[PDB]
């Protein structure tokens, strides 16, 4: 065996287990809809550099 | 809409306990089922 | 040929012979996991291969604007629309047989009259 | 003597269901900020009695700038080999 390994102890704990994986998507039938689309379209339109 | 569903409140965790504490995601890579509680 | 993979470590299972039963067993080289073989085939060399003739057919192949159209009748749904393309094998030893994909049932047939 | 706390992993909170949710840019930019998230109610989660459909309803605190209704698409109904673990420092004296 090896007499030294140089570990780094820490206080760790398991705080839950994943059971369902979800993907949030805004509903297309909301009055505020189509505002995010404009926001998303503005991402490419932006030109940060000068 | 008719009350044919179950809805529960969604609240944020207090930030007083989130300081000096980090929560990470653990992913076991294997084709079988791994359960540290029993296995 | 089918390459069975290990249950405990996912490594491939090579064939092994057990003289006690004179049967075919697939065993792992690292974790000592065994399984009874379902077929006696171990090697399949295909000098003249027909695989890949219709490779690339998808659920929306007809949406490709470059593929030519034809009026030949699909012999499974009695439809006249279809797209045809030559064999996808690029080795210069294959015939010019066509393969027609129907736009109504996604069925693949050939116009060959020699072997079909 | 170096550490006054047990170094063994704690399994007390292992039996706790957790949902892994991916959020859009606009929603994730306000929920992951440490200058917010004081424990207020950000909305409600509604589940149909028969299941197969999950939706999220936010409160009126968004300032009518983003949709108030979202559809939670279950990418994986059954998930395994996934866990959530935390870490923090240990007492150094005695
Ligand atoms: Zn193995
Ligand atoms: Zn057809």
């Amino acid at each position: 065996y090896i007499p030294y390994v140089k570990t780094i102890p820490k206080k760790t704990a398991i705080v839950g287990t994943v059971c369902h994986e979800c993907q949030v998507m805004p509903s297309m039938n909301d009055p505020n809809y189509h505002k995010i689309v404009e926001q998303r379209r503005n991402i490419v339109k932006l030109n940060n550099k000068e | 809409d008719p009350n044919e569903y179950n809805e529960f409140p969604l609240r944020a965790i207090p930030k007083e306990d989130l300081e000096n504490m980090r929560t990470h995601l653990l992913k076991f890579q294997s084709k079988k089922k791994i359960n540290p509680v029993t296995d | 040929t089918t390459f069975r993979f290990c249950r405990d470590c996912n490594n491939m299972l090579y064939p092994r012979e057990d003289k006690e039963n004179n049967r075919l067993l697939f065993e792992c080289r690292t974790c000592s996991y065994v399984e009874e073989a379902g077929s006696p085939l171990v090697y399949r060399h295909e000098l003249i291969t027909n695989i890949g003739e219709t490779a690339g057919v998808v659920q929306d192949i007809g949406s490709d604007p470059t593929l030519p159209r034809s009026d030949r009748e699909c012999p499974k749904c009695h439809s006249r629309e279809n797209v045809f393309f030559q064999s996808q094998q690029r080795r210069k030893d294959t015939s010019m047989v066509l393969f027609f994909v129907c736009l109504s049932c996604s069925h693949i047939f050939t116009s060959d009259q020699k072997n079909k | 003597k170096v550490y006054e706390e047990s170094l063994d992993l704690d399994l007390e909170r292992s039996n706790r269901q957790v949902w892994l949710v991916r959020l859009p840019m606009f929603l994730a930019e306000k929920w992951r900020d440490r200058n917010n998230l004081h424990g207020q109610e950000l909305g409600k989660i509604r589940i149909n009695k028969d299941g197969s459909k999950i939706t999220l309803l936010l409160n009126e605190n968004d300032n009518d700038s983003i949709p108030h209704e979202y559809d939670l698409e279950l990418t994986k109904k059954v998930v395994e080999n996934e866990y959530v673990f935390t870490e923090q420092n240990l007492k150094k004296y005695q």
